[PDB]
């Protein structure tokens, strides 16, 4: 555990910039393909597309980061019925037994690369539903999860908090530096 | 003023109840207003009007949305 | 069932949303059985707390 | 050189024509077919009028045809054949050569065009398509077109009595 | 020499046409698309014709309403046999 | 001037205020809104915390973030 | 028109170019067994969509295609105004625009532009 | 407010006015002639096959220059 | 939906959730409500008959919602009895039953 | 409003059709002399092509 | 004819396409703006500086995620549908009317209606295609659609031309020197308008690509590329319709300024009845483009005639 940095520490400390690979890296090729990773993570991590699910509750919150008091247009993220046309899948509810293979099927459909939302306790870890007979013990089970929004409602600032943390991740997501070191 | 298929009784509101109007005055606005688009432009009108409107949007994360002192969120011991 | 665009036989499928409820609420107090009303119906939640 | 490659190309089309089963493969084939014929039908008149209205009928007619594709028949087998591919390509290499290492004024049409008819006609320095659509609503043959107007009518009438469209919609096993 | 050199292509075209309209095909709806060759084919040589002479193109529309009435009597047709039996097969059609 | 020239007074203001127009532009770049307000609090950890009740409610108290980050 | 043939040419190049730029700049996973099915709504298809389609408009179709080669005839008389005579230019005009609307208010009358049902 | 949607805007009418104006400087550089000839007309194409035939530049004109003292 | 999140906004003043309130309870509620949503609530209602008579004024008249409403879906009234319905789809087949006044 | 546009139009046309008849006569007649200089020089070229 | 010019018209047909490529980006940007303005909401503000290079992270993401390779489909004819889409889609855009010489479209009409019907025909190629129920509803969508409005779309355009006396775009200008045609046109100004956007497949015409009533129409089975030419083959359609309704309905010149606000106008216009009016059916939108376009063009065709009659014995 570390805390926020006190003010004069804060001035101490220059600016991070946007790059989180940093700067430089003693190399031409590793430099050019660290600004193409840039490029490319700006491009993926601006206007990932969700997919139409709504499973339950949780996703009448999902229309309030569609309601315009938070607007998830504005960071680009705009909802596409196909799964083929999406990056993310919201999966916001309880997945129940029946929905197992629906989940599958529609998480396998949609194409690389893939980012999944786990909005909702039932979407966690099945929640008020956990002890039941029908209800899947959390979507980590039957899909990968990259985040977990973990209010029961969240709030749609909660919501976007996840999406926006979901971006970062995007932005930290490396590709071709990988290449080059694989 | 149009006439009432079915008189409503105290205390209850009848929809889709007015008979439509079968004089020339009555007749010749509702032809107007359909080949001219009438109730298309009042709609479009007042799409036009309300994209003068200020956006209910808030910059988050510098601008956070209205809370309440009983609001449940992270348990917490203390 | 679709002769063209339209339908001949609608048969709708259920139980996708099916969470065990009623046998949750044979199992926990009527304070813990409260919240499942909430649960119950989706975007009317006080009126299904009036209820119960 | 342009209309000897329009020779080739609809040669080979035709080929391909001839060997298709599958009734999409025929309707491809006829699309690129009539652009070719289209194309090729331009070159011979002084206006580009007609070739446009051949695309306009023939892209009015297949439209119906895919309907009735995806009604009877959607369920059929492509066959790729390598001889086929082969023997087009052979044919249309093959044409090309021949097409390149040919005289092309003794190939050219001997049909004029608006360019091909000399200074002198005064009737060449006139809108494009007066004269050629005038007699299409002049004295001696307006009454044929009258005659296709009520040509047309019993033609519909025809369609409307030989398709009954209160006996229900039409597919395959109705 | 002439007739080889000018025109002779598409009586080859309309022939390979015809053989495409009565060869062994399954269906019905081939054969109309074959109908639509022809009427290409045909097109060609009486636009040759009708531009061998100067302002006699405008029957050029005519040969087409023709052919699409044509056309539409073939598709009615085909529409005719979905009254009487369930497919277009043309081995289902009695041969007497 | 009755449609809204003083608006773009106040633009002026706001980009005086900034600090200069680069300056105004990496606010307007880093803050996707450009707006003007009194400056009410410094957290410890160097944020700026700004209330104007000019605007809607929502948007009344904002926060600008370290210079650091 | 040589010179509209070369630029459509160039421009399904283009467009070839920058499909062909599309797939290989793309993400190369491999191909699983279930992502390549028809979506059919996330569950089991049931049928092919090659099974036979039911036509509900087979007269409407016939009707526009009529009404098409219709359009091909009416598309000269612009230009043949100002070069007829203006008597049989009008009788042949009014004349084909009344028979198209006795034609489509009679097939209006009986109801047969309304699909099959 | 509703002025943000002006950004996004001027730039779809300014760049589709670029392919006009671009060629009212791009015939100037090289034709010499801001508006090539246009042929839609036989009369237009033939008097263009005149000026084509004349100089190797349609639109190079020859003026009274071109003729002889006589 | 933007009277809609005020409505959930009042909905987290009075009992702290934005949409699960947990808020009515066997013998009344759970806690008061705060000082001050009287006028919240009453600018809100205020606002709201403008509000819907924009949207009125949007989709009610249109000829476009009124051929993709209207004469579709028709259930009769001893089809609504016989089948169990209930609330509005008893309402609108012409049948006066509504539960807050018969059996308030 | 369209009545004099087209009024407009139709003496524009009417300039450029006079101007199109008062050229028109130079240009046949350079047209039939070149004409018959080629006609003299085709059968100038057939006959010693064919000898 | 000489060199130059075929160079010329190389770079401007070049260039038009490269501006119509931009400007149909800008498009997607206006339309995610003002569409978002025609609600409370605001557009996109925080990818970029204000939202400007918001297309260039759409068009980043679609060209680098994975190809669909679909299983039930002819992949030989499923990949070659949007290139096609596209290639007409631009191709159409040779039909503008420049005021140098760019084409010498002297049959400009019957190119428009050529185009016109082969863009439907890409679409419902990628429809049968893909071997997905949807994207066949779709497809057959699109061509019930297109039947509908076909008819109604040509014999309204005679009526303009009738106006005109010549196939030629550029005769728009010189006949609407003193005044648009905005004047006598309004009931075609909304006719032209509703065929439009049955023209673009666009609200209240969207049953080609329903995003209720299918998913995603025909565009179900196409992903990263194909969904891409696609969408910028629809986008250039709205930005070709949207300057036919400059050319024929306001002024056809091409050197003022005012002619590309009038299109960027027209554009929003048709981004703002998508944002109003509800999605029609396609029963409703061939009971309407049969029984009441196709009459009324056919009656106001006989009005042209008999008014062309009437000016022509004046003159
Ligand atoms: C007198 C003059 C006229 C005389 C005419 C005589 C000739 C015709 C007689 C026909 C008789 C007949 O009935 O024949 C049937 C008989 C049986 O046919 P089949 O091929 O078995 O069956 C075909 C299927 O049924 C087909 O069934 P399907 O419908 O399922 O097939 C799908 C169909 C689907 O086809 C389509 O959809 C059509 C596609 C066309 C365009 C393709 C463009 C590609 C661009 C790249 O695919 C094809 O047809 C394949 C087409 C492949 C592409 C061709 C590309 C070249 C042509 C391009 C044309 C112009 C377009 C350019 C683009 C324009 C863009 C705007 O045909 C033959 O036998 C063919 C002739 C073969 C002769 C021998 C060939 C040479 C030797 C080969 C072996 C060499 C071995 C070497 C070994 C070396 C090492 C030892
Ligand atoms: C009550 O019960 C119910 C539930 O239970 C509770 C539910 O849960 C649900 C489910 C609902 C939810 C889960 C949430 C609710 C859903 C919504 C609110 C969705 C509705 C909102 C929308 C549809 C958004 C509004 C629509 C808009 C903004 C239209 C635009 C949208 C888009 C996606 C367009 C963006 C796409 C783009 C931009 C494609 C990208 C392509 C490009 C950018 C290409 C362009 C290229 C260029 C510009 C450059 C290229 C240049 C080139 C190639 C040449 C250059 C060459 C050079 C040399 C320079 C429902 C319905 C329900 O009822
Ligand atoms: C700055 C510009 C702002 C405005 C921009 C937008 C412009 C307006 C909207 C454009 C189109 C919008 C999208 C498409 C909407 C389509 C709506 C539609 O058609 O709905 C179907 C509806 C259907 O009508 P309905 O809704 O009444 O339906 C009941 C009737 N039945 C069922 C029988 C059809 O409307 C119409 O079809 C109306 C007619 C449209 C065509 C106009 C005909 C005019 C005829 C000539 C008038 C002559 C007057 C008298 C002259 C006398 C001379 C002596
Ligand atoms: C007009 C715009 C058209 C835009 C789409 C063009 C598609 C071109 C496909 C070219 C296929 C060439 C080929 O070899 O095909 C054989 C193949 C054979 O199938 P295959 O699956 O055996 O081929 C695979 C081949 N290997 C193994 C080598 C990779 O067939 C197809 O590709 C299917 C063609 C479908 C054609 C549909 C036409 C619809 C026409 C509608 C209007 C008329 C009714
Ligand atoms: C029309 C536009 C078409 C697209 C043009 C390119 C993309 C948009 C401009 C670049 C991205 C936005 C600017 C940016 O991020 O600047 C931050 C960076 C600087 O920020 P930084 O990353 O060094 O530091 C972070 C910022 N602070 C210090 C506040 C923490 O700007 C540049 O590097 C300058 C780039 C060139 C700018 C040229 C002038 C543009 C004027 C506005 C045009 C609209
Ligand atoms: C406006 C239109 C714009 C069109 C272009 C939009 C994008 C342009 C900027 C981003 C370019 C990204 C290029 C690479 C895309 C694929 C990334 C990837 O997964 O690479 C893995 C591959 C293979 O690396 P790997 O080992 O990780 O792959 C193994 C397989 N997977 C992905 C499953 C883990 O990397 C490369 O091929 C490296 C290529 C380097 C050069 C790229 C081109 C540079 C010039 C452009
Ligand atoms: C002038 C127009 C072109 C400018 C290109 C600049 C490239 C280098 C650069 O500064 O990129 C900025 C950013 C990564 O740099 P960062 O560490 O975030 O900030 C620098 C702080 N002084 O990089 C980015 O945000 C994206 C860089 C894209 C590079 C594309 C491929 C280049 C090779
Ligand atoms: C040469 C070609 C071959 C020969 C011609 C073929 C086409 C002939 C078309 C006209 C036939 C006329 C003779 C048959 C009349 C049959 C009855 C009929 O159509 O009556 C007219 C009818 C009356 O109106 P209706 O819709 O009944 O209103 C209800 C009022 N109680 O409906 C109407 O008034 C509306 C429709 C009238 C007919 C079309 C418009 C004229
Ligand atoms: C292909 C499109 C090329 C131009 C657009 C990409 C490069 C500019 C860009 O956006 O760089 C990323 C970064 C800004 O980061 P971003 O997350 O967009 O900002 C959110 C705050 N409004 O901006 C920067 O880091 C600025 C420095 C790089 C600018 C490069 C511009 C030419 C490339
Ligand atoms: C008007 C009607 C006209 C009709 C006729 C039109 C004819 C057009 C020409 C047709 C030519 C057909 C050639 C087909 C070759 C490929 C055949 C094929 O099916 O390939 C399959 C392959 C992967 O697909 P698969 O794994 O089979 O998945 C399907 C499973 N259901 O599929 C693929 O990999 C997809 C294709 C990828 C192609 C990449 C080519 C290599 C790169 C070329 C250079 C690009 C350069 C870009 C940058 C340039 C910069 C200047
Ligand atoms: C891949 C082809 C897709 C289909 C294109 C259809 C074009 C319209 C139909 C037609 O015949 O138009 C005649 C027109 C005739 O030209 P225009 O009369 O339009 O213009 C005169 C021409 C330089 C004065 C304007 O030709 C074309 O459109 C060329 C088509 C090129 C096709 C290239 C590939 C073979
Ligand atoms: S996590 Fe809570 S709000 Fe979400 S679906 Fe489950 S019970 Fe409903």
């Amino acid at each position: 555990q570390q805390t926020l940095p006190v003010a004069e520490v804060a001035q101490n400390l220059p600016k991070k910039g946007y790059s989180p690979f940093g700067t430089k890296q003693s190399s031409v090729a590793e430099w050019s393909l660290a600004r193409l990773d840039d490029l490319l993570n700006w491009g993926r991590k601006g206007s990932i597309w969700p997919l139409t699910f709504g499973l339950a509750c949780c996703a009448v919150e999902m229309m309030h980061i569609a309601a315009p008091r938070y607007d998830m247009d504005r960071y680009g993220v705009v909802f596409r019925a196909s799964p083929r046309q999406a990056d993310v899948i919201i999966v916001a509810g309880t997945l129940t037994n029946k929905m197992a293979p629906a989940l599958r099927k529609v998480y396998d459909q949609m194409p690389e690369p893939r980012w999944v939302i786990s909005m909702g306790s039932c979407a966690n870890g099945g929640g008020y539903y956990h002890y039941s007979y029908s209800v899947v013990r959390g979507c980590d089970r039957i899909i990968p999860v990259d985040i977990y929004v973990p209010g029961c409602p969240p709030t749609a600032e909660a919501l976007m908090y996840g999406v926006l943390q979901l971006q970062k991740k995007v932005k930290r997501m490396k590709t071709l530096q990988m290449w080059y070191r694989k | 003023e149009p006439k009432d298929i079915v008189e409503v009784p105290k205390g209850y509101v009848y929809v889709n109840n007015k008979e439509l109007s079968m004089e020339f005055a009555d007749i010749t606005d509702r032809a107007a207003s359909t080949m001219f688009f009438g109730e298309l432009l009042r709609g479009f009108a007042v799409t036009l009007a309300h994209i003068f409107k200020e956006p209910a949007t808030i910059n988050y994360p510098f601008e956070k949305g209205p809370l309440s002192p009983r609001f449940r969120g992270e348990h917490a011991l203390r | 069932e679709l002769d063209g665009e339209t339908v001949m036989r609608a048969d709708p499928h259920i139980g996708l949303l099916h969470r065990g409820t009623e046998k949750l609420i044979e199992y926990k107090t009527y304070t813990q059985a409260l919240p499942y009303f909430d649960r119950l119906d989706y975007v009317s939640m006080m009126c299904n707390e009036q209820c119960y | 050189m342009i209309q000897l490659m329009l020779y080739s190309l609809i040669i080979t089309t035709s080929i391909i024509f001839l060997n298709m089963i599958h009734p999409l493969a025929l309707g491809l084939t006829l699309l690129i077919q009539t652009i070719f014929v289209c194309l090729l039908t331009g070159l011979m008149t002084k206006s580009f009028w007609y070739s446009y209205i051949l695309f306009l009928i023939f892209l009015g007619g297949m439209l119906v045809l895919f309907i009735y594709v995806t009604s009877l028949a959607s369920n059929e087998m492509f066959n790729l054949s390598m001889k086929l591919t082969l023997f087009s390509s052979l044919i249309l290499i093959f044409m090309l050569i021949l097409s390149f290492i040919m005289d092309k004024t003794s190939s050219s049409l001997f049909l004029m065009n608006n360019d091909m008819q000399s200074i002198i006609n005064m009737n060449s320095y006139f809108m494009e398509n007066s004269l050629s659509l005038n007699k299409l609503y002049n004295f001696p043959t307006n009454f044929i077109t009258i005659l296709l107007m009520n040509y047309l009518l019993i033609t519909l009438i025809v369609i409307v009595k030989i398709t009954k469209l209160f006996k229900g919609p039409i597919r395959m096993m109705s | 020499m002439i007739m080889i050199l000018y025109w002779s292509l598409p009586m080859i075209l309309f022939i390979l046409g015809l053989f495409c309209f009565v060869s062994n095909r399954k269906h019905l709806l081939s054969m109309l698309l074959s109908l639509e060759f022809i009427v290409l084919m045909l097109f060609f040589m009486l636009f040759i014709y009708l531009n061998m002479l100067n302002y006699e193109s405008y029957f050029s529309m005519m040969f087409l309403t023709f052919s699409v009435c044509e056309g539409a009597l073939g598709l009615s047709i085909l529409v005719s046999m979905i009254r009487t039996h369930g497919n277009d097969y043309f081995q289902s059609f009695s041969i007497m | 001037k009755f449609l809204g020239i003083n608006r773009l007074t106040k633009l002026f203001q706001m980009v005086r205020e900034a600090g200069g127009l680069k300056q105004a532009y990496l606010k307007l770049y880093r803050n996707d809104d450009l707006k003007i307000g009194t400056l009410v609090g410094i957290d410890k950890y160097g944020n700026k915390y700004f209330e104007n009740p000019y605007y809607f409610y929502g948007r009344n108290r904002w926060i600008e973030f370290a210079p650091h980050v | 028109m040589f010179s509209i043939i070369f630029i459509a040419l160039l421009i399904l190049l283009i467009t070839t170019i920058v499909m062909f730029l599309a797939s290989i700049l793309s993400k190369k996973a491999l191909i699983d067994r279930e992502k390549s099915s028809p979506f059919e709504c996330g569950f089991d298809p049931k049928s092919s969509s090659r099974l036979p389609f039911s036509l509900r408009f087979f007269l409407i179709t016939i009707i526009f295609l009529i009404f098409d080669v219709e359009i091909a005839l009416i598309l000269p008389m612009i230009i043949i105004m100002k070069y007829s005579n203006i008597m049989i230019w009008t009788i042949t005009s009014i004349i084909f625009i009344l028979i198209l609307l006795i034609g489509l208010y009679h097939e209006w009358n009986q109801g047969m532009l309304n699909w099959s049902n | 407010m509703w002025f943000e949607i002006l950004p996004g805007a001027v730039i779809i009418t300014t760049l589709l006015s670029v392919p006009i104006y671009a060629m009212y400087g791009l015939d100037k550089l090289m034709i010499g002639n801001a508006f090539r000839r246009n042929m839609d007309e036989r009369f237009s194409r033939v008097m263009y096959q005149r000026d084509f035939r004349l100089t190797d530049n349609p639109y190079k004109m020859n003026g009274l220059e071109q003729i002889p003292d006589e | 939906f933007e009277e809609r999140e005020k409505m959930m906004e009042f909905y987290e003043r009075v009992s702290g959730a934005r949409m699960h309130a947990a808020y009515i309870r066997p013998g009344g509620v759970s806690l008061d409500m705060p000082l001050g949503l009287m006028d919240d609530i009453y600018e809100f209602a205020s606002k709201f008959a403008e509000r819907l008579d924009e949207v009125e004024d949007v989709l009610t008249t249109n000829r476009i919602w009124v051929q993709r409403t209207e004469d579709i879906g028709i259930v009769t009234a001893e089809e609504a009895l016989n089948y169990g319905f209930s609330g509005v789809m008893l309402r609108g087949s012409g049948i006066k039953w509504d539960l807050r006044k018969q059996q308030p | 409003i369209y009545y004099l546009t087209a009024k407009k139009v139709k003496r524009d046309e009417i300039e450029m059709r006079s101007a199109q008849n008062v050229i028109f006569p130079i240009l046949v007649a350079e047209r039939d002399r070149e004409f018959l200089r080629q006609l003299r020089r085709n059968r100038d070229e057939e006959a010693e092509l064919m000898k | 004819m000489f060199y130059m010019e075929f160079i010329l018209s190389l770079i401007g047909s070049l260039l038009l396409i490269i501006c119509v490529l931009v400007s149909v980006a800008f498009l997607t940007l206006l339309e995610r703006k003002v569409l978002g303005y025609i609600q409370i909401r605001k557009g996109p503000n925080k990818v970029g500086l204000m939202g400007i290079p918001q297309p260039f992270c759409d068009a980043i993401k679609l060209f680098t995620k994975e190809q669909t390779y679909p299983l039930l489909s002819n992949y030989l004819s499923y990949y070659i549908s949007p290139i096609f889409s596209l290639f007409l889609s631009l191709f159409v855009w040779m039909c503008m009317p420049f005021f140098v010489k760019l084409y010498s479209f002297n049959l400009g009409g019957l190119f428009f209606l050529c185009c016109t019907s082969l863009g439907v025909y890409t679409v419902m190629v990628a429809g049968w295609s893909s071997n997905s129920n949807y994207a066949l509803l779709g497809g057959l969508r699109a061509v019930a659609q297109t039947i509908s409005y076909e008819v109604s779309l040509a014999l309204i355009l005679l009526s303009f031309i009738f106006l005109i006396g010549s196939y030629n775009m550029i005769y728009f200008f010189f006949y609407q020197v003193y005044m648009w045609f905005l004047i006598i046109l309004f009931p075609m100004a909304l006719v032209w308008v509703s065929i439009s956007l049955a023209e673009t497949n666009r609200t209240p015409f969207d049953f080609a690509e329903g995003e209720s009533e299918l998913v995603s129409g025909f565009n179900v089975e196409y992903s990263s590329g194909g969904f891409a030419l696609i969408f910028m083959a629809e986008y250039a359609s709205i930005l070709f319709m949207s300057m036919l309704f400059c050319v024929i309905f306001l002024g056809c010149d091409v050197f003022n300024l005012l002619f590309y606000m009038k299109l960027t106008f027209i554009s929003f216009v048709f981004i703002w009845v998508r944002g109003t009016l509800p999605r029609f059916r396609y029963d409703k939108l061939m009971y309407l483009a049969w029984k009441c376009f196709l009459s009324f063009s056919l009656n106001y065709l006989l009005f042209f005639i008999g008014f062309k009659i009437l000016l022509f014995s004046l003159l």
